């Protein structure tokens, strides 16, 4: 998932499309 | 003056020896190593080459040869070649990633030497050399990566350090040439490549703890050592 | 160029031999031994395993060839029917030996036939006759092949142990025309 | 010294390549007219080859070489066979390698060593990570499913080409164990 | 000598062209092979040898004292300038090797358009060096240099310059 996003200086940006998986399986497991 | 007797092997020769030492290879006649520190051999002449220049080139190549030798013995190391049970498993991916490379600079190195076995086209040291400058640019950068992650502390006792110390050495050096320019956008492309796939072991652990909820690492990998983790769910 | 007999090798033929004898005594395959014509020890080797593959066709094709020839009492109709079904896949083996193409490179033809090779030593060994004569052993043990319940038997238990593995389909499909009788 | 790589490499010696059970595959380590720099190339060459030859003997010995018949798990069983079985269909693409490589060496008359090296070392990596799988199973004469196990704590392997081959390995073995899974239940 | 002089141009300086911290690839020796005032013909050629020897050193150790990210960008856009200048001692070895007789002013026609944009660049590495201009002010120095007026320099120093402005493109667009 991380390389699909990816596939599409902007590098600190880059990671920072890689913690809203996190953000969204921790909102799924908090539920 | 007394001359000194030298092999006089050819100009084409030598760059065969040069392609073969840039591939993993040892013992190669030009190139003597003696301490792991490929070193080139005292006498050597060409006909069209004086000794000192000789040296000087042969040498330039050495101290690359000294680079990919180190990397090649890292690998062989972590192959498999050689405890019970101990996949380090980000040293794996780390070395896998680097093998990567090395197989399509060796590919690169195969069509020169394919070029110069069969053809009347004139292909000599300076000519290869710089031919192959662009590789011989990511060399150095990979040394420093390798030299930085891996060397820092030669004892290097535990685990969870190393692999820490190794993704956190690549992190620091991807913000270190993101903002070189963008010149040439080779190097920083070769080290997010690095990071991709030496930071995939991390998120795979990540990953299965997520949903399947049972963490999961051998040699104490991840960073949250689960050391407590045995007893206490009969606490309740 | 020498390939081409060994395409043949894999069928019957004289380039290379099976003089039907005691194992490495009169019995021989066409070899080239110190002296030889373009044929380092490696390129023999090669065709001695190719010629271990020929040598197990040969006897198994004598062995499923001889019919009943209406008299057969030592053995069973249930055996002359076993022997009808191994002559069927005698027959596609051949056909695939056929197909080869007549020019292919020498390591390939026998990387080709590595399977084939291995499934028909292994069918060989299923039968006493192909079993007796390996090569690491003479002809004199004959071992005895049962006949009738028991060659039925023997098959079925075979293949409760041979289940799982590549050979099994084989086995199947004899069982499934020895029944019949 | 180009064509009798290939039939070394397919795993029957020559003279220049001597078989010892002891050292594998060997050069003999003196000749005049080659120069020490690609002796070095070719015994890197014959470390796969050692280890294919290796393979194929344990399969021989283990695979096929008697009608089932002392029974235990080491020795025998359907787990080993099984694991036999895996083996020769995951070093079959090793086989399929070789042969392109004599197909383009007919088109070719002139080929370097390291086009060979090149077009062999992805198998240079993954054979020596099988090694001490089948290693483990003959020193702890490991007993029935627990070859499963073996295999798989292997599995995690960080290289993903050896993690994909083994896996394929043990979906033919998880055959056999649902196989007879297939009956009792 | 036109194999040993086809690469002291380039880094290697070899016994010929001797290499010394003071004065770089002076050739100080009487040679009956060489023609005697071919060594002057050869001293002229050897200051742009000289020179390539700094270059490549000042791209070595950057790439306390001068540092940044900036220094990691000049130094890469000089090797875009000295890009052309290896091409061309390429080919140069290409037609001495079929010519067997043509001479070293071959090779003083063919690297004299690079006397031009080698020394007036030197002036500003010198510069970069004993003013340590290690931040932003860089842009600066090669800005004012630009304007130039000799084409060869002014157009190098443009090259250098572009590659600056794309790390301040970067810098001045993630603030924005």
């Amino acid at each position: 998932v991380h390389d699909p996003l990816l596939a599409i200086t902007f590098e600190l940006t880059l990671r920072s499309c890689l913690y809203p998986h996190i953000d969204k399986q921790y909102l799924d497991c908090c539920g | 003056y007394v001359p000194d007797d030298r092999v006089l092997v050819t100009e084409t020769q030598v760059i065969r020896e040069t392609l073969w030492l840039l591939s993993g290879v040892k013992k190669l006649f030009i190139f003597q190593l003696i301490d792991g520190k490929v070193t080139v051999r005292n006498n050597i002449i060409v006909t069209h080459l004086t000794h000192s220049c000789l040296r000087s080139v042969l040498e330039q190549i050495a101290a690359y040869g000294q680079v990919v030798f180190r990397l090649q013995e890292f690998i062989d190391e972590v192959m498999g070649h050689s405890s019970t049970e101990a996949p380090f498993r980000t040293y794996q991916a780390f070395m896998w990633a680097l093998y990567k490379y090395f197989i399509s600079f060796k590919e690169e190195l195969a069509e020169i030497e394919k070029c110069i076995i069969n053809n009347d086209t004139t292909i000599t040291l300076a000519i290869v050399v710089d031919k192959l400058a662009p590789r011989l640019s990511q060399l150095k950068v990979l040394h420093k990566v390798f030299s930085t992650g891996v060397a820092e502390v030669p004892p290097d006792t535990r685990n969870v350090v190393r692999a820490s110390h190794l993704l956190n050495t690549l992190y620091k050096a991807i913000l270190e040439y993101d903002n070189v320019g963008e010149a040439s956008e080779q190097t920083v492309s070769l080290l997010f490549s690095l990071w991709v796939e030496t930071v995939r072991p991390y998120l795979q652990t990540v990953d299965e703890w997520i949903v399947h909820g049972h963490l999961w690492d051998g040699a104490r990998e991840f960073i949250i050592q689960r050391n407590k983790n045995v007893p206490v769910n009969h606490r309740d | 160029e020498l390939v081409k007999d060994v395409l043949n090798v894999l069928i019957g033929v004289v380039s290379a031999t099976f003089s039907l004898c005691q194992p490495a005594q009169a019995f021989v395959v066409k070899r080239g031994v110190h002296v030889s014509g373009a044929s380092p020890e490696s390129i023999s080797s090669l065709l001695s395993e190719v010629a271990e593959y020929g040598t197990c066709y040969t006897r198994l094709s004598h062995f499923s060839l001889q019919p009943v020839l209406d008299s057969l009492y030592s053995k069973g109709l249930v055996f002359q029917a076993f022997t009808s079904g191994l002559r069927r896949y005698l027959q596609y083996y051949r056909a695939c030996v056929l197909s080869t193409p007549p020019t292919l490179s020498l390591l390939t033809i026998g990387f080709l036939f590595k399977k084939l090779g291995r499934q028909l030593r292994y069918l060989a060994e299923l039968c006493g006759v192909g079993a007796v004569l390996p090569g690491t052993c003479g002809g004199g043990p004959r071992a005895a092949f049962p006949t009738g319940v028991k060659l039925l038997s023997y098959l079925y238990q075979e293949a409760l142990h041979n289940c799982s593995n590549e050979h099994y389909p084989v086995l199947l499909s004899l069982l499934k025309t020895s029944c019949e009788p | 010294m180009i064509h009798e790589l290939l039939l070394a490499l397919s795993g029957y010696p020559g003279s220049i390549f001597t078989w010892n059970k002891r050292s594998g595959l060997q050069v003999s380590q003196d000749f005049p007219f080659l120069h020490p720099s690609e002796t070095s190339v070719l015994n890197r060459l014959c470390r796969l080859g050692t280890d294919y030859i290796r393979f194929t003997e344990f399969i021989e010995q283990y695979t096929g070489h008697v009608q089932q018949q002392q029974g235990q798990g080491g020795l025998h069983g359907i787990y080993l066979r099984a694991f036999c079985t895996g083996l020769d269909s995951v070093l079959q693409p090793y086989r399929q390698a070789l042969l392109d490589l004599e197909q383009e060496f007919l088109g070719d008359p002139h080929l370097s060593i390291s086009h060979v090296n090149y077009f062999l070392d992805q198998f240079q990596l993954l054979f020596p990570s099988v090694m001490v799988v089948v290693e483990q199973i003959k020193s702890q004469k490991i007993h029935g499913c627990q070859i499963l196990e073996t295999v798989y704590k292997h599995s995690c392997g960080g290289l993903p080409p050896v993690r994909s081959a083994l896996e394929k390995i043990l979906a033919v073995c998880h055959g056999v164990m649902y196989k007879q899974l297939s009956a009792w239940m």
